[PDB]
């Protein structure tokens, strides 16, 4: 089976880092991305990184969140900076070749459990 | 008449093509778009594909401002090679061709306000990595990536002339 | 911008491409970097492999030192024809 574990904090007053480790398959040639889902059932694209190390970001989090990939470890990391109370949501790690996509969740075949993030002021 | 040749001769006076426009005081903004005349064959043996494109960029160079009855100025290729143009290259290109038959297939227009429009006809072979797990039921997303070779994000930034969806137009027969 | 222009003109003017940096002094130390874009085609018939790469070379040249401009002067590529580069 292919699994995408997530690691990182869940509470912050802040700066945070959420890592994603993939097991069961090598995603060197696949596109690895992060998605966000706030309460209300709407999934939002955040960032994606390609085999060519090219970083795509969503407008809402451009310049705030940074995406990187460790191809040797087959993992993808997202550094979150400038958090706000409205950023509370569940963050999902995704992988898969982006067909008709690169900004749509339908183009990704692999997803992880997700990690909760809350910010209090 | 004499006005054309005079303006042409006097544009390059003191022009240094080794320096980009607005060097050290702003970021050179390049508006780019593409007309794909034909999406060439896709060679899954080589994991590559050919594409024929009218690739046209545009930017602003206040060093090349001028005044005259004419609002548009066409530059011959000898003079077009004497000024700064973006060093755009294709990241996933393998062996691209700039067409030269019968004369270099490129054009350079200058507006009186210093806006340069630079059009080229290219045939680009580009890498298309493929996941052939589901062959022959598989589908792929072949990329075409380009950008400046030498100038970083803080010096040259590329943008699409129109909305990004409408800035890459594929011909109906192409 | 004219300050950068005159600085560049000073650097290139009176520059001898034939002489390496520290031509009579110690040897010039050249560092190298490679970014492998792709290894395309490994042939067992022809005994070769195709390799696309970004090949970078770094070296000190006191003749091209400049001051008063805090930025790194990335220049038009044609200036490579005017400067000394290694015979790598
Ligand atoms: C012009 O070029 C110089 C030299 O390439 C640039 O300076 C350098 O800046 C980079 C990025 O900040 C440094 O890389 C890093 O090393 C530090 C070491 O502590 C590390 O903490 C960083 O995470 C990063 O890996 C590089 O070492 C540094 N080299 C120097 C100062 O000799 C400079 O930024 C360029 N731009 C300008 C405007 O000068």
């Amino acid at each position: 089976q292919v699994q995408l574990q997530e690691s990182g904090g869940g509470l912050v007053q802040g700066s945070l880092r959420v890592s994603c480790a993939a097991s069961g398959r090598t995603f060197t040639t696949y596109i690895m991305a992060w998605f966000r889902q706030a309460p209300g059932k709407e999934r939002e694209f955040l960032a994606a990184m390609d085999q060519g190390r090219i970083q795509y970001y969503g407008d809402s989090v451009r310049g705030r969140f940074t995406i990187s990939r460790d191809y040797a470890k087959n993992s993808v990391d997202l550094q979150l900076d400038g958090l706000r109370p409205e950023d509370t949501a569940v963050y999902y790690c995704a992988a898969g070749a982006g067909f008709w996509g690169l900004r749509t969740a339908s183009s990704y075949h692999y997803w992880g459990q997700g990690t909760q993030v809350t910010v209090s002021s | 008449t004499t006005v054309f040749t005079r303006i042409l001769d006097r544009l390059l006076d003191g022009y240094d093509n080794r320096l980009r426009p607005g060097l050290g005081e702003r970021v050179t903004e390049v508006k780019t778009d593409i007309f794909v005349t034909s999406f060439g064959p896709v060679s899954d043996h080589d994991m590559e594909y050919t594409i024929d494109v009218f690739f046209r960029q545009s930017w602003k160079d206040e060093r090349l401002k001028f005044k005259g009855p004419m609002t548009v100025l066409r530059l011959n290729n000898l003079m077009a090679s004497k000024i700064w143009t973006p060093d755009t290259f294709f990241h996933n290109g393998k062996k691209s061709v700039a067409h030269n038959m019968t004369m270099p297939n490129k054009l350079l227009r200058i507006t009186e306000d210093g806006t340069l429009l630079y059009t080229m006809r290219l045939t680009v072979r580009a890498e298309c990595p493929m996941h052939l797990e589901d062959f022959p039921m598989d589908a792929h997303a072949c990329p075409l990536k380009f950008g400046s070779y030498a100038y970083t994000r803080a010096e040259v930034v590329y943008e699409w002339t129109r909305e990004p969806a409408r800035s890459v137009v594929v011909a109906e027969d192409g | 911008m004219s300050f950068v222009k005159e600085t560049v003109d000073k650097l290139l003017k009176g520059y001898d491409i034939r002489l390496r940096p520290d031509f009579g002094g110690p040897p010039v130390c050249v560092g190298m970097n490679i970014d492998i874009a792709s290894i395309d085609m490994v042939s067992e018939v022809n005994m070769d492999y195709t390799l696309t790469m970004y090949f970078q070379q770094y070296w000190r040249d006191k003749r091209l030192a400049y001051s008063g401009i805090p930025l790194n002067l990335t220049l038009d590529n044609r200036v490579a024809d005017q400067l000394w580069v290694p015979d790598t």
